[PDB]
DNA sequence: GGCGCCCGGC
DNA sequence: GCCGGGCGCC
C-alpha cells in the first residue's frame, strides 16, 4: 500500500584503532576543519561520493550524507584511507549503521490536528516548537515527523526495510484524515 | 575614488570570466598608455595575492602578468644562498614544514611593514633549517609601501618582499607569493638582479647568483611544503605544484651549468639515498618529481645533449612506478609524458624496461582504491603511440611469447570495472588509443571476447562519461572490425549474439519489485571489494529509472550499430530474439525491442534493407494495445488490495449479507501465466461504479446512515488508485507506439494515412517525462517534417508544425494567456508576474521542452532555407504582428474573447523561441519583424508590452550589431516623454530583460543604457522607479571598465559621437574630481579659493546635466559665496539664452533662497557684498507687508525667504515658477512630515539645492526626506525606501538578529551609501583650511548645590521608582516619562529657580528649607553655574578692572528664555557691571539681529554675546568672537557642534577656547564625548545521536561554506597551459 | 510630555 | 513701544 519513500541521508559509524592528533589533520590536509573551542571533531568533507566525516580524538568516525549502504561503506573506507595517508596507524575495524533517515511527499494535506488528538499512546503535537507532529512507533522504533502540507520523513531507522514498513504503516492511518 | 581603483575592485568581486578577463585587459593597456604608472598599478594589484579566495588570488596573479608584460625590459649594459651547497638531508631532518599555519600573531602584523620584512628576514635563515637545530620562534622576540620602486632591477623591491613571503605560515599567502614570483620571473628574469655600471660580464654573474638564490628557495619549498587536498581520488599539493610552476619559470632563464645542479638536488630528493627510512619520503618524492616534470618540461634542449640526465630523470622515473604510495606512481606516470617523444630516441635498454615496469605495474592489481593506475594507462597510451615502443614489443615477442602485445592488452580488462570511475575511463581511453593503430598490431586482441566485456560496459555503467566513452569505444571497435571483413566480425560476435541481446532488451521494473537481469550473462574479464551489483539487480529503487532507461536506449544503440554490418542472411539469431520482443509481456521489452530495430533502420546505409521489420512495427501502432503488462502489475495489485479493503468495509460497518458480494480473484492479470479469471481493472470499474451502488441498495435503514461516511471515502481511494493504474498503462501504451512509430519513420514509411504515426509522436512529445525519450521523439518529428516537404505532401507537415508552434507557447509561466491579462493597463508585467497548479505547470514545462527542441532541431535540420521551405511558420510569426501593428490596433484585439490577442502573443513567443537558434541568413527576416515589436512595445495593452520586450530582449541578445541600433535610435529616446506613460514603461522593461539575458554582452552599450536609464529612477509612476533602481544597482558595476572596449564593429556613426558625448558624463558623475572647470561669467567681487572654485565646478556640473544635489561642505568654509556664485551664472546664462533663442524653458524667473529667520539678514548682506548687480527681494514681515509685496516676487532676481513664511504663504510663494530653489540650512526638513517640510516639497522649481553643516545626527536614513525634496522618489516612497533599506538595517544592529540578517542590513546600507554618495559634496574644514588657528574643547566643572542634592534625592525617592519601572515598558507613554524625566532633571540641574514653581510637589517643604537658610530661592548659591561663569569671564579679562587690550571676547549659549534671562540678570549685572554686553534671542525682531550680530562683530568695545541657541545658532556668521560658553546644553550634539563652529571660521584669526560648564554629577556625564569627535562620516535530526528538532547544528554551524570546484585545480595547473606562457 | 514663536491686540 | 495667545515641535 502507498508510494515508496526516498532516502536522504545515511549516517555511518566507524572506529579507527589509533588514538588521532587531532589537530595535524587540520593542519595537513585541506579537506578539514577544526575548531576545538566550538565542535570537539575535525569535519572532513570528499567530493565523489559526497559526505562529510565527523572524526574524533578517540578515533571514532561518523560519515554522514551517503544515500546507499554502499555508497557509506565506500566512503567510509576512503575517509579511512585518508588518515591512513596522513601517518596514523588508522584501521578500517568497524562499520555499523546508526541512522537512515526517509522521506517522502504524500499528495493530500494532513488533517493534523486529528492525528495529535485521536492516537495517544504513539503521537504529540508542538505547533509553534516545531509546526510537524511527532509520531513515534513502537513495534518498528521509527519516529515519523508529519508534516501539514504531507511531508513525512522517517528516522531512526537500522535498514530501509524498516523505512518502508513504516511508511506503509503509517499510510493507511493517515488515511483517515484529509 | 578614480576609475583605477574601481577597476581594480573588479577583480576581487566580478560576475564571470570574462569580466576579470576584460578587467585584466584594460588595467594592461592603462600601464601601456601611461608607462609610469606601473608601480602604481603594482602596488594596487599586489596586496590581492594574499586574498582568502583562490580565484581572485590567480585573477591578481594573472593581472600581475599581463601588466608586467608591457613595462619595458631591464639591460643596464644596453648574503645569498649558493645552490651548490643545499644539503637536502638537514633541511629535511631540520627546520621548519609548512602548513596551514596557525592563527594569525597579531603583535607582529602591527609592525612597519619594512621592520615586519626585516624580522621575517631574520628568522627565514632559522626556519630553513641552516642553524643544524630546529629553530624555536622564541629565539627571536618580536618586538613607501613596500612593493613600491634605473640603479637596479625596479621589480627587486617586489621580489625581496615576496622570496619572503614565499616561506609564510599561511597557505594562501605562500600560493600568493609563488605565483608572483611565477609571473614576474616568467617575464623579466633576465634581468633579475643586475645593476647599473657593471660589465655586462659581471651583470651576468650576478644575474646568475640571483637565480640561483631563487632556486634555491623554491627547493626548500618543494621538501619542506605538506599541505595537501584529499578532496579527489588523487590528492593535490596546491602550494608546491605551484611552485614546481616556479621553478620552471625560473628553468627558462637559469644558465645551463646551474640547471645541472637543480637537477642533481631534485635527483637526490627522489632517490633519497642518505635521507632518513621514514614516512618523510612521501612528500620530498613528490616534490622531486613535480620538480623533475618541470625540468624535463621547460628544458628539452639539455636532455638531448648527454645520456647521464636522460638515464637519471628515467631512473627516478622507472623507481616511482614502483613505489608503494600511490601519489608517487601517480606522479612519476606523469613525469614522463612530455618526454616520451624525447626518450623514444634513447637506448634500446632503457626503453625494453621501461615498458617492461610500465606493463608490470598492471600485472598486479593495485590496491582497490587508488586512482594512480588512470595516469599509468595514460603513460602507457602515449607511449604505445611511437612506432619504436611497438617494434619494441616485436622484439619483446621475439624471445617471450607471454609479453607480446596482442596478450598483453587483455591486462587492461580487469580495470574496467574498476572501483574509481577515474580508472574505468582511463582504460577506455587507452583501448581506444590502442584501436587507433596499424591492424597488424591490434588484429590479435579485436575478438569477440572484448567486445563483449564492451558491450556489458555500456549497460551496467551509471557515470554518464564512462557510458559515452564506452558508446564510442564500441563504435570504433565494431567499426574496426567490419573493416576487415563482416564475416569476421559476425564470427566473433555469433557465440555472444543472444546473452547481449537478452541483456539488451531486459524489462526494468518498479521500485521495490525489480526485475534483476541474469549474472550468468555477465562474463568476467579474467575470462572465467565493493562490487557494482545494483545496477545488476535492476534496483530502480537505489539507481534511478531514467538511469535504467537510459542503460537500455545505450544499448539499444551499441546494438543497433552491430547489427547493421553483420550480412543480412547471418542476422536471423538478432532477427527472432527482437522480434520476440516485440511482443514481449513486459512494456520495458517492447519499447527497448522497438529502439533497438530503430537504430538498426538508422545507422543502415538503406531502409530497404531494413524494410523486413516494417509489419511487426507496424502492428503496433495500428492494432489495439494489450490491456495488461506484466510490469505494471504492482498498480493492478494495489486495485486489487483497496478494492478488496472496501468489500470489507461493507461486510463489517456496512453489515451486508456476506456472500451476495463477489469474491475478488486472488491472481491478478498480467502475472506469470495467469488464467483468464485472473483479476483485472475492468473488474475495479465494475464494482466501483455499479455494485457499489448495488451494496448501498442492499444495505439496510440504520445501517447506511453509518456505514457511508466511511464507504464513500474507501470509493474514493480505490477509484482514485483505478484511475491511477489506467495513467500507467496509457503512459506504458503512449511510449511504446512513439516508438514504434520513430523506428517507421527511420525506415522513410509514408503511410497514405500517417495520423497514426503523427498522433503517437505528438503524444510522446507532449507527454514523456524522461528527458531522452522525449528528446528521440522530438529529432523523429524534425526528420518527419523535413520527409513530407520533401516528398510534397504538404498537408500533414504543416499541420504538426502549426500543432508543434502551438505546444511551444503552452508554458504559462513564460507565454502569458491573454484572455485573463488582456484588461491590464499600466501596471509593469515584469514586476507583478491546489496541487493542480503544479502539476499543470509540470506538464506545461514537458510539453513546452519537448516542442522547443523539435523546433530547434527543426532550424538545424532545414538551415538557411527554413522560411522558404516551411512558409506556415512564416504565416504564424509574420502574420499577427503586421496585422496588429502596421496601423493602429485593430479593435478586435483588445477583445479577450477573440483568440487575435492570443494569436499577438504567440507569434511573439515563436519569434522568441526560434531566433536564438534561426540560421544566420534568416536574421534579415528578423530585423524585418523589429520595427513591428518595437511598435508593439508602445502598445497599451500590458501583456503586449511585455511580450515584445522579452522577444527584443532575446533579439539583441542574438542580433547584437544590427537589433541595439535599432533599440538606441528608436527606444531610448522616447524613454524621456512625460506625455504616454505606456513609452516609459515599454522602454524600461526593455532593459531590465535586456540587462537580464544578455549578462556580460551589453558591455559595449552599457552607456547607452545607463544615462537614460539613471534618467528614470526618479519617475512619477513607481514600477518604473522599482525596474530602473534595480537596472542601474546592475549597471552601473559594468561602468568602470567600459572605456577600454573597442566600438562595437557594425554600430552606426551617429549613434558612437553619441556615446562619446555622455560617456564624459557618467565618468565626471562616478569620480568628481574629474569634473570640468566652470569659468564663472559674472564678475563676482570676491575671489574664490581653491576648493570653492571646484566645489563651483561641481555645482556646475550638476546645473548642466539637470541634477540636484545636497552641498554639505562643513560648517563655515564659505558655501553662501559658491551657492551665490553658481546662482548669478546660471541667471546670467539663461537670460542670455533667451536671448538668444526665445527658448520658453530658459526664460528668466527668479530664483528663492529659503533659510531660518535669522539668516534673512545675513543672506541680503552676502549678495550685497558679492553680486550687487543682482536684485534681491526680502519677502519676510509682518503679514500686512508681505501682502504688500504679494504680487511683486516676479520682478526680481532672487527671493529670500524664511521657513515659517513660506509654511503660512504657501499659498502664494507656490503660485510662482522658482528657477534656482535653495535650502540654506536644509537639515531642518529632516522630519517627513512637519509641516514646513510639507510645505517645501510643494514648490515648483528647475534646480534644487540643500546647504548643510551637517546632514545627519545618527544614521544615513535621516538622508530620505532631503532627497525626497530634490528629486521626488529618487530614493523611493517612504514605505518603499522604509521597507528597503530602513527596516533592514534598523533589524541588523540588533544581537537578535540572526547572521543572514547582519549581512542583509550590511549589504542593504552600502546598497543606500553607494545610491547616494555621488551627490553629496563633503569637504571637511581641517583639510581646506590652514590659515585658520585651532579650536580646543574643555570642560569646565562645578560642584552641585544643596537644593540641587536635595530636589534631586527628592525626585529620585518619591518619582524615582516608578519612572524606573516605567523604564521597564516600551510604549510611547512609558518612555515619554522616561523622556520627561530627563528634561525636567536637566533644568534642576541648571537651576532649583526654573522649576520652583508654585504649587511644585517640594515647594512649601522648599519655602521653609529657604527659611531654615534664611536666604531666598534666587539666592546664587543655590545656582552653581552662575557661580562657575564668573570664574571664566573674570580669568579671561571680561569685566576685569572695570592696557585696554581685551585679550578675549565671549559668545555664552543658553537652550531657553528662563535661563538667559538668569544669567543676564545676576552675572552680568548683579555681580559684574563691568561687563558690556549684546542681546540675540526671540525677544529681537528677525529684522534687528542681522544688525545686533554686526554691531558685535565690528565693534570690539562689547565684551560678551548672550544666543539662544535656537535662535542664534545656525549659520549667523559671528567671527568677532574668540571663546564660547555652553552653560545649557542641548541633546543633540550638532546644534552644540554648530553653536561652536559658527565662531571658529574663514577670517576667525584666533585660537579659539571651547568651554562646557558642567555640574559634577546628573545627566551632565552622558553628554561629554557625543559631540566632542563624532562627525558622522525539512529533514532536520541530530547527526551524532538521532533526535527531533535540533535547536542548533553545532558541528555546522558555519555551513562549511561549500567544496571547492575542482576545475581550479584541472585549469590551473595544466603544463600545457604552463608551456604556452612562455612566449 | 513640555517650551518656542509667528501671530493679533492695546 | 509692549502684551498674551494657539499652533507647532522635541
Ligand atoms: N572668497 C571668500 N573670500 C573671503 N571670505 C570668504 C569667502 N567666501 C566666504 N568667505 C567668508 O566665510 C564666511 C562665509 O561662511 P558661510 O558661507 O556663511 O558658511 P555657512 O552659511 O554654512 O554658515 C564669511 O566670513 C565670508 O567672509
Ligand atoms: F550654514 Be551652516 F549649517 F552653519
Ligand atoms: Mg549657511
Amino acid at each position: 500500500s502507498g508510494i515508496t519513500p526516498t532516502l536522504q541521508n545515511i549516517v555511518a559509524t566507524v572506529n579507527l584503532d589509533c588514538r588521532l592528533d587531532l589537530k595535524t589533520i587540520a593542519l595537513h590536509a585541506r579537506n578539514a576543519e577544526y575548531n576545538p573551542k566550538r565542535f570537539a571533531a575535525v569535519i572532513m568533507r570528499i567530493r565523489e561520493p559526497k559526505t562529510t566525516a565527523l572524526i574524533f580524538a578517540s578515533g571514532k568516525m561518523v560519515v554522514t550524507g551517503a544515500k546507499s549502504e554502499d555508497d557509506s561503506k565506500l566512503a567510509s573506507r576512503k575517509y579511512a584511507r585518508i588518515i591512513q595517508k596522513l601517518g596514523f596507524n588508522a584501521k578500517f575495524t568497524d562499520f555499523k549503521i546508526q541512522n537512515i533517515v526517509g522521506s517522502c511527499d504524500i499528495k493530500f494535506p494532513i488533517r493534523l490536528e486529528g492525528l495529535a488528538s485521536k492516537h495517544h499512546n504513539f503521537s504529540s503535537y508542538e505547533p509553534e516548537l516545531f509546526p510537524g507532529l511527532i509520531y513515534r512507533m513502537i513495534k518498528p522504533k521509527i519516529v515519523l515527523l508529519i508534516f501539514v502540507s504531507g511531508k513525512i520523513v522517517l528516522t531512526g531507522a537500522k535498514v530501509r526495510e524498516e523505512i518502508y514498513q513504516a511508511f506503509e504503516m503509517i499510510y493507511p492511518v493517515l488515511q483517515d484524515f484529509r | 575614488a578614480t576609475r583605477l581603483d574601481r577597476l581594480v575592485t573588479i577583480l576581487e568581486t566580478g560576475s564571470t570570466r570574462l569580466i576579470r578577463d576584460t578587467a585584466v585587459n584594460q588595467l594592461a593597456d592603462w600601464q601601456k598608455q601611461h608607462p609610469e604608472e606601473l608601480f602604481n598599478l603594482l602596488s594596487r594589484v599586489v596586496p590581492y595575492l594574499r586574498h582568502k579566495d583562490w580565484e581572485t588570488r590567480t585573477t591578481a596573479a594573472k593581472a600581475i602578468g599581463k601588466i608586467i608584460e608591457n613595462a619595458p625590459l631591464y639591460d643596464p649594459n644596453a648574503n645569498f644562498f649558493r645552490l651548490e651547497s643545499l644539503d637536502v638531508a638537514t633541511i629535511v631532518k631540520y627546520g621548519r614544514p609548512l602548513l596551514r599555519g596557525g592563527p594569525v600573531d597579531y603583535n607582529l602584523a602591527a609592525l612597519d611593514p619594512q621592520k615586519r620584512l626585516a624580522h621575517l628576514k631574520k628568522t627565514l635563515n632559522g626556519r630553513l633549517g641552516l642553524l643544524g637545530r630546529v629553530f624555536e620562534d622564541e629565539e627571536m622576540p618580536v618586538e613607501e609601501i613596500e612593493a613600491d620602486d634605473g640603479a637596479e632591477w625596479p621589480f627587486e623591491r617586489l621580489c625581496e618582499f615576496l622570496k619572503v613571503d614565499l616561506f609564510d605560515p599561511q597557505w594562501e599567502t605562500r600560493h600568493g607569493a609563488a605565483m608572483g614570483l611565477r609571473e614576474v620571473i616568467r617575464v623579466h628574469g633576465a634581468g633579475a638582479g643586475r645593476r647599473r655600471g657593471k660589465t655586462r660580464k659581471e651583470n651576468n654573474d650576478l644575474n646568475r647568483q640571483w637565480l640561483d638564490d631563487l632556486a634555491y628557495r623554491l627547493l626548500c619549498v618543494l621538501m619542506l611544503d605538506k599541505f595537501t587536498d584529499y578532496s579527489s581520488d588523487t590528492s593535490v599539493a596546491p602550494i608546491r605544484e605551484t611552485v614546481g610552476q616556479t621553478l620552471g619559470a625560473v628553468l627558462r632563464h637559469i644558465s645551463v651549468e646551474s640547471v645541472h645542479a637543480i637537477y642533481r638536488l631534485l635527483y637526490c630528493m627522489v632517490t633519497q639515498e642518505d635521507l632518513p627510512s621514514e614516512q618523510n619520503m612521501w612528500a620530498v618524492c613528490h616534490g622531486g618529481m613535480v620538480g623533475l616534470r618541470y625540468v624535463v618540461a621547460v628544458r628539452k634542449d639539455l636532455l638531448l645533449q648527454d645520456g647521464d640526465m636522460i638515464d637519471g630523470v628515467v631512473r627516478c622515473v622507472m623507481q616511482g612506478l614502483g613505489d608503494i604510495d600511490d601519489d608517487v606512481r601517480s606522479v612519476s606516470a606523469a613525469t614522463l609524458i612530455p618526454m616520451a617523444k624525447e626518450f623514444v630516441m634513447m637506448r634500446r635498454s632503457a626503453l625494453d624496461s621501461l615498458i617492461n615496469i610500465v606493463w608490470e605495474s598492471l600485472s598486479n592489481l593495485g590496491d582497490d582504491l587508488s586512482a594512480s593506475t588512470g595516469k599509468i594507462m595514460d603513460l602507457l597510451a602515449t607511449l604505445c603511440s611511437f612506432p619504436e615502443v611497438l617494434e619494441a614489443m616485436k622484439v619483446s615477442a621475439s624471445q617471450d611469447e607471454e609479453r607480446s602485445f596482442t596478450l598483453l592488452v587483455p591486462r587492461l580488462y580487469p580495470f574496467l570495472r574498476h572501483t574509481i570511475t577515474s580508472v574505468r575511463l582511463a582504460v577506455l581511453k587507452a583501448l581506444m588509443t590502442f584501436a587507433n593503430l596499424g591492424g597488424e598490431t591490434s588484429q590479435g586482441w579485436l575478438n569477440g571476447r572484448i567486445l563483449r566485456l564492451i558491450f556489458q560496459n555500456i549497460i551496467v555503467e551509471r557515470d554518464q562519461d564512462t557510458l559515452n566513452m564506452s558508446l564510442e569505444l564500441w563504435t570504433t571497435l565494431v567499426r574496426r572490425l567490419a573493416a576487415r571483413d563482416p564475416a569476421i566480425l559476425a564470427d566473433e560476435f555469433e557465440a555472444h549474439a543472444e546473452p547481449m541481446m537478452q541483456l539488451a532488451l531486459h524489462p526494468i521494473g518498479v521500485p521495490r519489485h525489480p526485475i534483476p537481469m541474469n549474472p550468468a550473462l555477465f562474463q568476467k574479464p579474467s575470462g572465467g571489494h565493493d562490487v557494482d551489483g545494483h545496477m545488476i539487480q535492476g534496483e530502480v529503487d537505489l539507481v534511478g529509472v531514467d538511469v535504467l532507461i537510459r542503460s537500455r536506449i545505450s544499448a539499444a544503440k551499441a546494438m543497433g550499430l552491430i547489427m547493421s554490418f553483420i550480412p543480412t542472411p547471418r542476422l536471423a539469431s538478432y532477427d527472432t530474439a527482437v522480434l520476440q520482443a516485440l511482443s514481449s509481456p513486459y512494456a520495458s521489452t517492447q519499447l527497448a525491442a522497438a529502439m533497438v530495430i530503430d537504430e538498426y533502420a538508422k545507422n543502415c546505409s538503406t531502409p530497404e534493407v531494413a524494410s523486413r521489420f516494417i509489419e511487426p512495427l507496424q502492428k503496433i501502432i495500428d492494432l489495439e494495445r494489450p490491456s495488461h503488462y506484466r510490469d505494471l502489475v504492482t498498480y493492478v495489485q494495489r486495485v486489487r488490495s483497496a478494492s478488496q479493503q472496501l468489500i470489507n468495509l461493507f461486510r463489517d460497518h456496512g453489515k451486508v449479507s456476506q456472500g451476495k458480494l463477489p469474491t475478488l480473484a486472488v491472481v491478478v492479470q498480467g502475472e506469470p501465466e495467469a488464467g483468464p479469471g485472473a483479476f483485472s481493472i475492468a473488474n475495479a470499474e465494475k464494482v466501483v461504479n455499479e455494485d457499489f451502488e448495488r451494496l448501498k441498495r442492499l444495505m439496510a435503514p440504520g445501517q447506511r446512515l453509518i456505514a457511508l461516511p466511511q464507504l464513500n471515502e474507501a470509493r474514493e481511494q480505490t477509484v482514485e488508485v483505478i484511475e491511477e493504474a489506467k495513467a500507467a498503462k496509457e503512459a506504458r501504451d503512449a511510449r511504446i507506439k512513439a516508438a514504434a512509430a520513430c523506428a517507421l519513420v527511420a525506415m522513410k514509411v509514408l503511410p497514405k494515412k500517417p495520423s497514426p504515426l503523427i498522433k503517437a509522436i505528438m503524444d510522446s512529445i507532449k507527454t514523456e517525462e524522461n528527458q531522452e525519450l522525449q528528446s528521440r521523439s522530438a529529432a523523429t518529428i524534425a526528420r518527419l517534417v523535413q520527409l513530407f516537404t520533401e516528398s510534397g505532401r504538404r498537408g500533414p507537415a504543416e499541420k504538426v508544425v502549426a500543432n508543434l508552434v502551438k505546444f511551444s507557447c503552452v508554458e504559462v509561466a513564460e507565454t502569458p494567456e491573454f484572455p485573463i491579462h488582456a484588461h491590464k493597463t499600466n501596471v509593469i508585467l515584469s514586476m507583478q508576474k491546489a496541487v493542480k497548479y503544479a502539476r499543470e505547470a509540470k506538464a506545461a514545462r514537458i510539453t513546452r521542452r519537448g516542442a522547443k527542441e523539435a523546433l530547434e532541431i527543426l532550424s538545424k535540420n532545414f538551415g538557411a532555407e527554413l522560411l522558404e521551405r516551411v512558409p506556415t511558420l512564416r504565416t504564424f510569426m509574420e502574420e499577427p504582428l503586421v496585422r496588429a501593428f502596421s496601423g493602429d490596433l485593430p479593435p478586435e484585439a483588445r477583445d479577450p474573447e477573440n483568440a487575435f490577442g492570443q494569436e499577438i502573443v504567440d507569434a511573439m513567443s515563436v519569434i522568441r523561441t526560434m531566433t536564438p537558434t534561426l540560421h544566420p541568413a534568416l536574421h534579415p527576416f528578423v530585423m524585418q519583424q523589429v520595427p513591428l515589436v518595437i511598435k508593439a512595445l508602445r502598445s497599451d495593452l500590458s501583456v503586449f508590452r511585455y511580450m515584445a520586450a522579452k522577444c527584443m530582449a532575446t533579439i539583441c541578445s542574438v542580433i547584437t550589431v544590427d537589433g541595439m541600433t535599432a533599440l538606441v535610435e528608436k527606444v531610448l529616446p522616447s524613454i524621456n516623454n512625460p506625455l504616454d506613460l505606456s513609452f516609459r514603461q515599454g522602454a524600461i522593461e526593455v532593459i531590465y530583460h535586456l540587462i537580464a539575458v544578455m549578462g556580460d554582452a551589453i558591455l559595449p552599450y552599457v552607456i547607452f543604457l545607463i544615462v537614460p536609464v539613471l534618467g528614470r529612477m526618479s519617475d512619477s509612476d513607481n514600477q518604473i522607479r522599482l525596474i530602473a533602481t534595480t537596472s542601474f544597482a546592475t549597471l552601473v558595476k559594468l561602468v568602470p571598465l567600459e572605456a577600454g572596449i573597442p566600438d562595437p564593429p557594425g554600430l552606426s556613426e551617429e549613434l558612437l559621437k553619441g556615446r562619446d558625448r555622455e560617456r564624459t558624463f557618467i565618468a565626471q558623475l562616478l569620480d568628481p574630481k574629474k569634473i570640468e572647470p566652470f569659468k564663472i561669467p559674472v564678475a563676482i567681487k570676491a575671489e574664490l579659493r581653491s576648493y570653492q572654485q571646484e566645489g563651483v565646478n561641481w555645482l556646475a556640473f550638476l546645473n548642466k546635466y539637470h541634477l540636484h544635489g545636497i552641498l554639505c561642505d562643513d560648517m563655515g568654509l564659505g558655501k553662501t559665496l559658491q551657492t551665490i556664485c553658481i546662482v548669478a551664472s546660471d541667471h546670467h546664462q539663461r537670460a542670455e539664452e533667451f536671448a538668444r533663442t526665445g527658448a520658453p524653458e530658459v526664460r528668466k524667473l527668479p530664483s528663492l533662497i529659503i533659510c531660518p529667520p535669522t539668516l534673512s539678514g545675513h543672506w541680503q548682506q552676502e549678495i550685497k557684498t558679492y553680486a550687487p548687480f543682482l536684485t534681491v527681494t526680502a519677502y519676510v514681515g509682518s503679514p500686512a507687508e508681505r501682502r504688500a509685496m504679494k504680487d511683486s516676487l516676479d520682478k526680481t532676481d532672487i527671493v529670500i525667504t524664511s521657513y515659517d513664511v513660506c509654511r503660512n504663504d504657501i499659498d502664494v510663494i507656490e503660485k510662482y515658477n522658482w528657477n534656482y530653489c535653495v535650502l540654506d540650512e536644509g537639515h531642518l526638513i529632516k522630519n517627513p512630515k512637519a509641516k514646513i517640510t510639507l510645505a517645501v516639497k510643494r514648490l515648483t522649481s528647475n534646480h534644487r539645492l540643500i546647504l548643510t553643516g551637517t546632514p545627519i545626527q545618527n544614521n544615513v536614513l535621516e538622508l530620505w526626506s532631503l532627497f525626497d525634496f530634490l528629486m521626488p522618489g529618487f530614493l523611493g516612497a517612504e514605505k518603499v525606501f522604509l521597507d528597503r533599506f530602513a527596516k533592514p538595517i534598523a533589524n541588523s544592529r540588533y544581537s537578535k538578529a540572526s547572521s543572514k540578517e547582519q549581512e542583509a542590513g550590511a549589504l542593504a546600507i552600502e546598497a543606500l551609501h553607494k545610491q547616494v554618495l555621488p551627490f553629496l559634496l563633503r569637504r571637511l574644514k581641517e583639510e581646506v583650511l590652514n590659515d585658520l588657528p585651532p579650536k580646543i574643547l574643555q570642560n569646565y566643572y562645578c560642584d552641585l548645590s544643596d537644593l540641587q542634592r536635595k530636589l534631586f534625592e527628592d525626585f529620585t525617592k518619591r518619582e524615582g521608582k516608578k519612572i524606573t519601572e516605567t523604564a521597564g515598558r516600551d510604549d510611547k507613554e512609558a518612555k515619554q516619562h522616561i523622556f520627561q524625566a530627563l528634561q525636567y532633571m536637566r533644568k534642576l540641574c541648571n537651576s532649583p529657580a526654573l522649576v520652583m514653581k508654585p504649587g511644585h510637589k517640594a515647594y512649601e517643604d522648599t519655602q521653609k528649607y529657604l527659611a531654615k537658610h534664611g536666604t531666598t530661592l534666587e539666592d546664587p548659591i543655590h545656582a552653581p553655574k552662575l557661580g562657575a561663569l564668573r570664574d571664566l569671564l573674570v580669568d579671561c579679562g571680561i569685566g576685569v578692572e572695570g592696557t585696554p587690550i581685551k585679550p578675549h571676547r565671549a559668545l555664552i549659549f543658553c537652550q531657553m528664555k528662563e535661563m538667559l534671562d538668569m544669567v543676564q540678570n545676576t552675572v552680568l549685572k548683579q555681580m559684574l557691571p563691568s561687563v558690556s554686553y549684546l542681546r540675540l534671542d526671540g525677544s529681537v525682531e528677525a529684522n534687528k539681529r542681522q544688525d545686533i550680530v554686526n554691531k558685535f562683530n565690528s565693534d570690539p568695545s562689547y565684551d560678551v554675546l548672550l544666543l539662544t541657541t535656537s535662535v542664534g545658532g545656525l549659520g549667523l556668521n559671528l567671527t568677532g568672537a574668540d571663546t564660547v560658553i555652553f552653560v545649557e546644553h542641548d541633546w543633540n550634539p550638532q546644534k552644540d557642534l554648530q553653536a561652536m563652529d559658527r565662531a571658529h571660521r574663514i577670517g576667525q584669526k584666533k585660537v579659539v577656547n571651547v568651554y562646557r560648564i558642567i555640574t559634577r554629577g546628573t545627566l551632565e556625564e552622558k553628554i561629554l564625548s557625543l559631540q566632542r569627535f563624532k562627525i558622522d562620516v525539512d529533514m532536520v535530526d541530530i547527526e551524532t545521536g538521532d533526535v527531533r528538532r535540533p535547536g542548533k547544528k553545532a558541528a555546522w554551524l558555519e555551513g562549511l561554506g561549500e567544496l571547492w570546484d575542482n576545475a581550479q585545480y584541472e585549469e590551473s595547473f595544466d603544463l600545457d597551459g604552463f608551456l604556452k606562457t612562455m612566449q
